[PDB]
RNA sequence: UGCGAAUGCUGACAUAAGUAACGAUAAAGCGGGUGAAAAGCCCGCUCGCCGGAAGACCAAGGGUUCCUGUCCAACGUUAAUCGGGGCAGGGUGAGUCGACCCCUAAGGCGAGGCCGAAAGGCGUAGUCGAUGGGAAACAGGUUAAUAUUCCUGUACUUGGUGUUACUGCGAAGGGGGGACGGAGAAGGCUAUGUUGGCCGGGCGACGGUUGUCCCGGUUUAAGCGUGUAGGCUGGUUUUCCAGGCAAAUCCGGAAAAUCAAGGCUGAGGCGUGAUGACGAGGCGCUGAAGCAACAAAUGCCCUGCUUCCAGGAAAAGCCUCUAAGCAUCAGGUAACAUCAAAUCGUACCCCAAACCGACACAGGUGGUCAGGUAGAGAAUACCAAGGCGCUUGAGAGAACUCGGGUGAAGGAACUAGGCAAAAUGGUGCCGUAACUUCGGGAGAAGGCACGCUGAUAUGUAGGUGAGGUCCCUCGCGGAUGGAGCUGAAAUCAGUCGAAGAUACCAGCUGGCUGCAACUGUUUAUUAAAAACACAGCACUGUGCAAACACGAAAGUGGACGUAUACGGUGUGACG
RNA sequence: UAUAGCUUGACACUGAACAUUGAUUGAUGUUCUAACGUUGACCCGUAAUCCGGGUUGCGGACAGUGUCUGGUGGGUAGUUUG
């Protein structure tokens, strides 16, 4: 049957997207904390 | 345009069958431009350096497969393809 | 007219449709529509902020003139027209200078009829003019309650004030609640009652025809549980408590109505 | 600083055990090839399955899985020479497809602004935001892999500039259009199919098959011209008023003069496109026929028409009118000639082994196409195009389990309970009770006929409809006319079988009674119900800056509503 | 046991003049504008249903807000119930 994951890349990026953890402050303050941590990856754009 | 922008737009010529069979049928050539170069500039750039009339230019960009080099995993980089076709009365020149 | 359905389905037994002939048939005037999209009981918030809306079928809102500015111009009723928007029908009128405009549809006002709006107005049912002119006694309807803000009182279908005394600067009006009101008399009203009076008469025979109108299902807070409703739940059907809202405001009998920036203007209350 | 325990943590290894299982019972057999090795690879002939799909193609999602060569270390629930596996190379060609771009919906952000301990919330002007509106291409050919992109032919749209001939052009403004609902139906059509003709080939391993016989084909687009079935709508003129903030020659209103027409839209048809392409076949060359009638879409006219209440986006492109400003200038118009149409995606899978399910998983996944025979039917059965035999096989034919078939006599005696099974089941006609809210109950119940052949009637009723004749500007015209094609149903007589709704498909029925009026909703994953909802009823609050609700507040919903309205509460049709 | 909300009074924003009246000081009522409200009208910023300013009109020391305060307050919260 229908899974909990139905990809949409448009909202993907709308919700977990770079400019959108940028808009808000908890969004620059997760970010920071990714670059803290040495994430290869921030975001999820590509 | 600039003569020093067309010298660089150029990368090499792609050698393959589909090219030399359409090099002695439809009369075109393919070649590997720079990722950023428009059909304007490969058309100046291919009659200023090859000094053959161009007729019209096709181009489409290539993704880069991935590969193993040993034990690392690699990316190939991108590159466009230019079919340069030129007039019926004209040749190529290889310098 | 008023007429009753058949009871050929079960849905059909019990409806009772009003459907007016002289209405007019075919898309309303172009220029005189706006956009009007549905809520749904949501404000800027996005919370639900009143239950029971949504849905229902779409509706462009005619821009309806309750102000009635356009004095010393006489208009000609061109077509009743249905309004989606209120419970009253509207009348395209024409304006001797070619204008049209949207007015509420009084009693007996039929197509082809002239109304004026002014000072030097005559009283015949569809004319606006201020409450200091028009006789006491009389009904009136879209009756204004600032000297040029628009039209709010009796703005329903069949609904109508009368001005039972005029009284210096102020007009005492009897609202269609019972209400005796004091307004001002530099205020503006329409002669007579608004039509479709025999809209009360309809039944609407099918949960789905309260659908169409934008109503959601009312569930009763008796049959909630006791985290949802003051009501709460119980073991079988158990109230064993005074009747409330679902926020614990005590309903049937206590008064809500707390404004003493409006009480002088009330001169007695309803019953 | 000393380990045997803490259902202690980590790694390794036993046990069950060479046991279950190898993932839909659609199915395989054989010959040849390669190969160390062949049930699984390739080729060939038979067999079986799907065929509103297990076929074809897109949008999402994935990203190289696409094609070629090579390898069988590991992966594939077995082997593997094979693979969506490893390695190397190749492959995606756009002014016309989509993105991009112009415009907006819900919604988001938001200069100033308001509000708020701070962080921040709302929000004007604006700016983003498709799932919507806006310019333009078709047919054939070609690769191992791309094509509406490459080639051939034939087209279309937009913008810049230059020249020639005319000319009041101009918006951040006004008006029109864009521009819009459900259901129903038939008038003409087309896609498409059947048959007839014609063309090419055959005269059949077994009784006949030179004919009313068998097989296959019988195709052609966009665009341009013509302007038809149909639909909507009176046209032109002049004087006036100024409602559209200013103006208006535009829209709006008024008055008279005039003509019986005018304009817009519009499938389909025909000519051209096309002396071409394609084309069964024959020898990379050539390549005949390529027509007619009938039937007919859910597709087009049709954003039509009728009807109904629940009353059914916006803005831009486009047309039109002028303000400021410019008057041999600019700008606009018509013609021609050149230039430009950039960038990005294009491979491949999308009823799946490639997306979502940890899997090469009996699940899920939006959109378009829609052949023949029966059939009302997109059901169903068998087939076409096309795709598959589902990645462990070979034997035997114990109990027992699973899915089915049949069954003497009896027929619910079983059991908590007719659970499950068995049974009915279609069309047409006849016929049908209590009760009833007069609509129903009702397909009540029950009964009769159904195949094939001949005649009525060498094919009737009906449908379509050619040639000829007459009429009129003279045509995609009207009357006539009926060839041809197509074509039910009924009766009569005969006939075959046990049986003619012969297969698949396809109501079991009646009586009493509790509950809820009913259609609906509900505990995704043990409860679908008498529970919730519901139309109806009553009470109650609220006079608008409404009550009420979300918010420190601003503000918002209520509602662009106004007591015939809105909120809350209880009950639940109707008598 | 508290508290959001609702609600009562006092003080501040919050004034003027008169009449009645309880004790130089309070309360009541009637008029007024100048505080203040205006989700009434028009104009400007401004090719803006926000906002600000101006004029006018209507209310008007009322409403409303701040501190203190009495009541109510399973709406919410923390707990007890040997
Ligand atoms: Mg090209
Ligand atoms: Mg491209
Ligand atoms: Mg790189
Ligand atoms: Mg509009
Ligand atoms: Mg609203
Ligand atoms: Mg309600
Ligand atoms: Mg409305
Ligand atoms: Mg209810
Ligand atoms: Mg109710
Ligand atoms: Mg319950
Ligand atoms: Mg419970
Ligand atoms: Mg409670
Ligand atoms: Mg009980
Ligand atoms: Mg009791
Ligand atoms: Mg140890
Ligand atoms: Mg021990
Ligand atoms: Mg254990
Ligand atoms: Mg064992
Ligand atoms: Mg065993
Ligand atoms: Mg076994
Ligand atoms: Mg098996
Ligand atoms: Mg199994
Ligand atoms: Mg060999
Ligand atoms: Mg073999
Ligand atoms: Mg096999
Ligand atoms: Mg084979
Ligand atoms: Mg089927
Ligand atoms: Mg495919
Ligand atoms: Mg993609
Ligand atoms: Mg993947
Ligand atoms: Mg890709
Ligand atoms: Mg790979
Ligand atoms: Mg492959
Ligand atoms: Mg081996
Ligand atoms: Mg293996
Ligand atoms: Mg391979
Ligand atoms: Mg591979
Ligand atoms: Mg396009
Ligand atoms: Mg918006
Ligand atoms: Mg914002
Ligand atoms: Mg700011
Ligand atoms: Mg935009
Ligand atoms: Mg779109
Ligand atoms: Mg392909
Ligand atoms: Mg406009
Ligand atoms: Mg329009
Ligand atoms: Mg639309
Ligand atoms: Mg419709
Ligand atoms: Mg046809
Ligand atoms: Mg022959
Ligand atoms: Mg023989
Ligand atoms: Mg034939
Ligand atoms: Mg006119
Ligand atoms: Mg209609
Ligand atoms: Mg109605
Ligand atoms: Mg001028
Ligand atoms: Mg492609
Ligand atoms: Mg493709
Ligand atoms: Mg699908
Ligand atoms: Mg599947
Ligand atoms: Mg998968
Ligand atoms: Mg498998
Ligand atoms: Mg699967
Ligand atoms: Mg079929
Ligand atoms: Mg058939
Ligand atoms: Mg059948
Ligand atoms: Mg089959
Ligand atoms: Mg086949
Ligand atoms: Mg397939
Ligand atoms: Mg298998
Ligand atoms: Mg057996
Ligand atoms: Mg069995
Ligand atoms: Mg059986
Ligand atoms: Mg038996
Ligand atoms: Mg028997
Ligand atoms: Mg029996
Ligand atoms: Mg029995
Ligand atoms: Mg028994
Ligand atoms: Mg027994
Ligand atoms: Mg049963
Ligand atoms: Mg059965
Ligand atoms: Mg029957
Ligand atoms: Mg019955
Ligand atoms: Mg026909
Ligand atoms: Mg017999
Ligand atoms: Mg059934
Ligand atoms: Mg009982
Ligand atoms: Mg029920
Ligand atoms: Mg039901
Ligand atoms: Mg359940
Ligand atoms: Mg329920
Ligand atoms: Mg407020
Ligand atoms: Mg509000
Ligand atoms: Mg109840
Ligand atoms: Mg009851
Ligand atoms: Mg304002
Ligand atoms: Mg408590
Ligand atoms: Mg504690």
């Amino acid at each position: 049957m229908k899974r909990t994951f139905q990809p949409s890349v448009l909202k993907r990026n709308r919700s977990h997207g770079f400019r959108a953890r940028m808009a808000t402050k908890n969004g620059r303050q997760v970010l920071a904390r990714r670059r803290a941590k040495g994430r290869a990856r921030l975001t999820v754009s590509k | 345009i600039r003569e020093e922008r067309l010298l660089k737009v150029l990368r090499a010529p792609h050698v393959s069958e589909k090219a030399s069979t359409a090099m002695e049928k439809s009369n075109t050539i393919v070649l590997k431009v720079a990722k950023d170069a428009t059909k304007a500039e490969i058309k100046a750039a291919v009659q200023k350096l090859f000094e053959v009339e161009v007729e019209v230019v096709n181009t489409l960009v290539v993704k880069g497969k991935v590969k193993r080099h040993g034990q690392r995993i690699g990316r190939r980089s991108d590159w466009k393809k230019a079919y340069v076709t030129l007039k019926e009365g004209q040749n190529l020149d290889f310098v | 007219a008023v007429v009753k359905c058949k009871p050929t389905s079960p849905g059909r037994r019990h409806v009772v449709k009003v459907v007016n002939p002289e209405l007019h048939k075919g898309k309303p005037f172009a220029p005189l529509l706006e956009k009007n999209s549905k809520s749904g009981g949501r404000n800027n918030n996005g919370r639900i902020t009143t239950r029971h809306i949504g849905g229902g079928h779409k509706q462009a809102y005619r821009i309806v003139d309750f102000k009635r500015n356009k004095d010393g111009i006489p208009a000609v009723v061109e077509r009743l027209e249905y309004d989606p928007n209120r419970s009253a029908n509207i009348a395209l009128v024409l304006y001797k200078d070619g204008e049209r405009r949207y007015i509420l549809a009084p009693k007996g006002l039929k197509a082809g009829d002239q109304i004026q709006s002014g000072v030097d107005a005559a009283i015949k049912p569809g004319n606006t003019l201020p409450m200091r002119n028009i006789p006491v006694g009389s009904t009136v309807h879209n009756v204004e309650m600032k000297p040029g803000k628009g039209g709010q009182l009796a703005r329903s279908a069949g609904t109508y004030v009368q001005i039972v005394a005029r009284d210096g600067a102020y007009v005492t009006l009897r609202l269609r609640s019972g209400e005796m009101r004091k307004v001002e008399a530099d205020c503006r009203a329409t002669l007579g009652e608004v039509g479709n009076a025999e809209h009360m008469l309809r039944v609407l025979g099918k949960a789905g025809a309260a659908r169409w109108r934008g109503v959601r299902p009312t569930v009763r807070g008796t049959a909630m549980n006791p985290v949802d409703h003051p009501h709460g739940g119980g073991e079988g059907r158990n109230f064993g408590k005074h009747p409330v809202t679902p926020w614990g405001v005590q309903t049937k009998g206590k008064k809500t109505r707390s404004n003493k920036r409006t009480d002088k203007f009330i001169v007695r209350r309803r019953s």
